């Protein structure tokens, strides 16, 4: 997997 | 003066790293993210066939509602979540926020939807990218940072094994060594900062910005540097069933380093091989492209080589590698  | 511990446990592969904190009571799985500033939970007010799998927070239990305040976020994955807002007390490793913005879900993207392994987000970046309207609100640290010992949170991420959250103390034990601060530019909420230059394996390049990123998995670089570095590995291809470049799990790969303010940040080869790739047999490289955004995003890959303080006196980061 994730990219916040 | 307030200090606390809490620990944090990486899901599989270490795509994510969750936190208990209990809010009004109730204790839910948190990922904290140091590239947001919401703090969000799965809530009572979402479909009852979405609250499945979750620990859930219900609102009119102990919440006192802020009426009219909304929230929308959109994370650089695509995923995005909104709701209302409730004020609750939120404990994380016995320090307590009395009175902290609780962002209680009523939509969530399918990304969250799939994700069982987390029940919402603890955001850590800087409150002046809250999304909360009319009036934005603090994050659980800026809500508690002037009752610390030290207005400062740090981080140590490891490899399938629990780490820790310290907040307004630094764990000495956690690192060899002394730490090297560099400044952080807070101006677009991040904890963003500067590496005068970069070494991939056998290349070394010119500096770039980047944030520090616990709620990223990967270490998200320029194209230019991403090719650079699996120019250097043996038979490494795009597979876009995985997610970008993969490699025979194998593979002996080349180590990467930033140098920030004089201190040189390495991070090992072994722990750039971030797992199965989950298309066959082949691994999926923790170095991965940013997608042409312009910055860097050191995301957990990185993280799991250092103990890092983010502090906000400055402010700065302080590196140093994890003992
Ligand atoms: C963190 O620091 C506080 C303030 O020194 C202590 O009271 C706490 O036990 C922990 O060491
Ligand atoms: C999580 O909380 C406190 C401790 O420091 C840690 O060891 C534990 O697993």
């Amino acid at each position: 997997x994730v990219v916040x | 003066a307030a200090s606390g511990v809490a620990t944090n446990t990486p899901t599989a592969n270490d795509e994510e790293y969750i936190t208990p904190v209990t809010i009004g009571g109730t204790t839910l799985n948190l990922n904290f993210d140091t590239g947001s500033a919401d703090l969000w939970v799965f809530s009572t007010e979402l479909p009852a066939s979405q609250q499945s799998g979750h620990s859930v927070y219900n609102p009119s239990a102990t919440g006192k509602e802020l009426s009219g305040y909304t929230w929308s976020i959109s994370y650089g994955d695509g995923s995005s979540a909104s709701g209302n807002v409730f004020t609750d007390s939120v404990t994380v490793g016995g320090v307590t926020a009395h009175g902290q913005a609780v962002q209680a879900a009523q939509q969530i993207s399918a990304q969250f939807q799939q994700d069982t392994n987390n029940d919402g987000l603890l955001g850590l970046a800087f409150s002046s990218i809250n999304t909360v309207q009319p009036q934005s609100q603090t994050t659980f640290f800026d809500t508690v940072k002037s009752s610390l010992a030290q207005p400062l949170f740090a981080v140590a991420l490891k490899h399938q094994q629990p780490g820790v959250y310290d907040f307004g103390f630094i764990d000495s034990s956690k690192y060899t060594g002394s730490l090297t601060y560099t400044g952080v530019d807070n101006s677009q909420g991040f904890w963003s900062f500067n590496v005068d230059s970069y070494t991939a394996g056998s290349q070394s390049g010119d500096g770039f910005s980047g944030i520090a990123d616990t709620g990223t998995t990967l270490l998200l670089l320029d194209d230019s540097v991403v090719s650079q570095y699996y120019s250097q590995v043996s038979g490494a291809q795009q597979d876009s069933n995985a997610g970008g470049y993969v490699f025979d799990c194998s593979t002996n790969l080349p180590d990467f380093s930033v140098s920030i303010s004089g201190y040189t940040a390495t991070v090992p080869g072994s722990l750039i091989n971030y797992g199965p790739s989950g298309d066959g047999s082949t691994c999926l490289g923790g170095i991965q492209s940013n997608s042409g955004i312009g910055f860097s995003i050191f995301g957990d890959i990185f993280l799991k080589s250092q103990y890092v303080v983010f502090d906000s006196d400055g402010p700065q980061l302080g590196f140093a590698p994890q003992a």
